[PDB]
């Protein structure tokens, strides 16, 4: 559907800025402190989300409805994605880096109250390092976690979402092959790659628990939710809790 | 709104 040379370069060309979470590291660190610092980062990356989602070739041509609907379910595993990504190529994936001015050591997962999370996060960035992954795979597959969770009850146009989807499962499978390889290797290395993706999807679901558990307690735990992180969160999140989405996967 | 808002942009 579009030229594989050309791909990468429209990824590459909307491929979001570097954020900072505005954190004060010279304050010690509490969980409020950590869990808010992460929730600023989130509305900061998620404006990037929106901008980078609306420069993808055909994501706008989706009903303003659907186009919520995407962003609004897949914002999480978009942003763990690039943030394990970020730990390969900054920390070698032995830290998270989630921001240049948040990063997070041992001492810093205890604190935050999600330790097994974190663990979980490193685990996945481990994988970029053990797989080698390029960063024209990286940006293929970073495009695809838009496509990664629907309503169970689908789209308002779901056949033009398929053929979307699929498009985009295709330039991964080109880029790749564009790399040299057997087509043994390369069919390898697409297995890798799509099962990597697919283990995103136990990591997002806690993380979604876990950021409804937080919101629920914000008060009682002095951890502040910015106002469109608060809006997506009391809004599909719950559905998503509900079982009213269906992860789209691979294996 | 608000991300109804960004999409408008
Ligand atoms: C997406 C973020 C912020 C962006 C990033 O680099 C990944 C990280 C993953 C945990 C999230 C956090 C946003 C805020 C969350 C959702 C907290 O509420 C609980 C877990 C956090």
């Amino acid at each position: 559907s579009n030229a594989i040379p050309i791909f990468l370069s429209v990824l590459q060309s909307i491929e979001p800025e570097v954020v900072y979470a505005g954190y004060d590291n010279t304050q010690p660190d509490t969980s409020a402190s950590l869990l808010t610092s992460l929730n600023e980062l989130g509305e900061r990356q998620l404006v990037r989300v929106v901008k980078w989602a609306k420069a993808l070739p055909g994501f706008r041509n989706l009903h303003v409805d659907d186009q919520m609907t995407l962003i609004q379910y897949s914002w999480m595993g978009v942003m763990v994605f690039a943030m394990g990504w970020r730990s390969y190529k900054n920390v070698n994936s032995r830290m998270l880096y989630f921001a240049p001015d948040l990063v997070f050591n041992e001492q810093r997962m205890q604190k935050s109250t999600m330790y097994n999370l974190c663990v979980r996060m490193r685990h996945l960035s481990q994988e970029f390092v053990w797989l080698q992954v390029t960063q024209e795979e990286f940006l293929c597959m970073k495009a695809l976690l838009l496509f990664s969770i629907i309503p169970v009850e689908g789209l308002k146009n779901q056949k033009y979402f398929d053929e979307l989807r699929m498009n985009y499962i295709k330039e991964l499978d080109r880029v790749i092959s564009f790399q040299g390889k057997n087509p043994t290797s390369s069919s390898q290395r697409f297995y890798q790659l799509t099962k990597l993706l697919d283990s995103l999807q136990p990591i997002v679901r806690k993380l979604h628990q876990f950021t409804f558990d937080l919101f629920v307690q914000s008060q009682s735990l002095s951890v502040e939710f910015p106002e469109m992180m608060s809006e997506i969160i009391s809004a599909q999140v719950p559905k998503i809790l509900a079982g009213m989405v269906k992860p789209l996967l691979f294996h | 709104a608000l991300l109804r808002y960004l999409l408008d942009k």
